[PDB]
């Protein structure tokens, strides 16, 4: 019961949870791009001139 | 005169309001590579980042 002093450690492992893969993937997923404006089908002169 | 003090937000940004608690997220870290306070890292300090959980200091992570 005298509990006596010991050497120096070496070295200390460090025991860790391992890094989160396959979380990502290889490609990129981007929001897509917006579409540009179209011009409307079935577009014709409403209007025709008076008299 | 109110120009630049009076600002006003974006649409998308929000404050957030919401409390939680934050009682299992230093345990996480730890079992992370976040060596805390009172252990020493296994690189020197200066090779080695404070990390600072909402106020509370917490550890020392490796570079």
């Amino acid at each position: 019961g005298g509990l006596t002093c010991a050497s120096a450690p070496q070295g200390t492992l460090r025991i860790l949870e391992g890094p989160q893969q396959s979380l990502s993937g290889s490609p990129l997923q981007p929001i897509p791009a917006s579409p540009p404006p179209q011009i409307p089908p079935g577009l014709r002169p409403r209007f025709c001139a008076f008299g | 005169e109110p120009c630049g003090l009076m600002n006003h937000l974006t649409a998308v940004c929000e404050v957030v309001t919401q409390f939680v608690y934050t009682a299992s997220i230093p345990a996480l870290l730890c079992n992370l590579g976040v060596t805390p306070i009172d252990g020493a890292p296994h690189r020197s300090y200066s090779e080695c980042y404070p990390v600072l959980l909402d106020g509370v200091m917490v550890g020392w992570v490796d570079k």
